This record gives C-alpha cells, sequence and structure tokens, in this order.
C-alpha cells in the first residue's frame, strides 16, 4: 500500500499509547492520594456500623 | 380517704407535664465530620480496556 496508511496508522498508535501511559501516570498519583488521605471511594475500611446502638431509657439515668 | 394501687398501676409508664426546657445536647457531643464526596454518575467504558501492560482489551 501506499506511504500515509502506515504514517496515518502510526499516528493513531502513538495517540493511543501516550493516552494510556498519562492515565496510568494519573491512577498511580490517584491511588497514593487516596491511600494516604483516605477521602475517596478507594481504601474506606470498614467502622463501626451505628444503626446497631440501642437508644432507650436504660435503668440508670447516667447510661 | 386513701385507696390502694391495685396490682399492675404503680408500674404504669406516666406522661408528665412541666416547663422545664427540653435539653437540646445533652450528650455534649462535638459536630459531626463531614462524609465522603459519595460522587455519583453515569458509568463508560474503561479508557483503553485494561491498561495492564501489553492487553489492548
Ligand atoms: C475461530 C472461530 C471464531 C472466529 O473466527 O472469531 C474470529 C475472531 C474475531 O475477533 P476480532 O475482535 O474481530 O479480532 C480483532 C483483532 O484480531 C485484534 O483484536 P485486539 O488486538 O483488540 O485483541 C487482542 C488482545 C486481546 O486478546 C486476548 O486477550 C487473547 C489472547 C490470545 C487470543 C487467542 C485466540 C485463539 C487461540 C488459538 C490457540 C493459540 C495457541 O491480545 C493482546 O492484547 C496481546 C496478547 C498476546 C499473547 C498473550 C501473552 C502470552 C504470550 C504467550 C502465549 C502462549 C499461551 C500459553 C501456551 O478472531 C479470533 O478469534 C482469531 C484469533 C484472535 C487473534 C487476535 C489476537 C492477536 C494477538 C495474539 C495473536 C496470537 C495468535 C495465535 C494463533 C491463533 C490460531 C487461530
Amino acid at each position: 500500500d501506499g506511504p500515509e496508511k502506515n504514517y496515518e496508522k502510526t499516528m493513531a498508535i502513538l495517540q493511543i499509547e501516550a493516552e494510556k501511559a498519562e492515565l496510568r501516570l494519573k491512577e498511580l498519583e490517584v491511588r497514593r492520594l487516596m491511600r494516604a488521605r483516605g477521602d475517596g471511594p478507594w481504601y474506606q475500611y470498614p467502622t463501626i456500623d451505628k444503626a446497631l446502638i440501642d437508644h432507650s431509657p436504660k435503668t440508670t439515668p447516667d447510661n | 380517704g386513701w385507696v390502694r394501687p391495685d396490682l399492675g398501676e404503680l408500674s404504669k409508664v406516666t406522661k408528665v407535664k412541666t416547663d422545664r426546657p427540653l435539653p437540646e445536647n445533652p450528650y455534649h457531643s462535638r459536630a459531626r465530620p463531614e462524609p465522603n464526596p459519595e460522587a455519583e454518575g453515569d458509568l463508560k467504558p474503561a479508557k483503553h480496556g485494561s491498561r495492564l501492560f501489553f492487553w489492548t482489551m
């Protein structure tokens, strides 16, 4: 075939790989920040559910 | 003229009419920390697949 086919195929491939590399760097940074802080959906370790607490008079005023 | 309460009367739960204001925060609790963002949206296919080494899908 002609050179334009290989030229444009290489251009598309280069775009795909560059986007993938940038996405991988962003993923690593996001993971590091998320584990360090814990304010995102990832790395949310469970805590005690508050629906288990009994809110009723307890035979003693001071709980 | 006192009538002795019958069985099952002194153990009743009753209502009290008082003018003492209801305490607004008897536990002396602090302010609850802000919850997580819990973002929402519509799912889209992963950008360029798994992006795991040489796998293109």
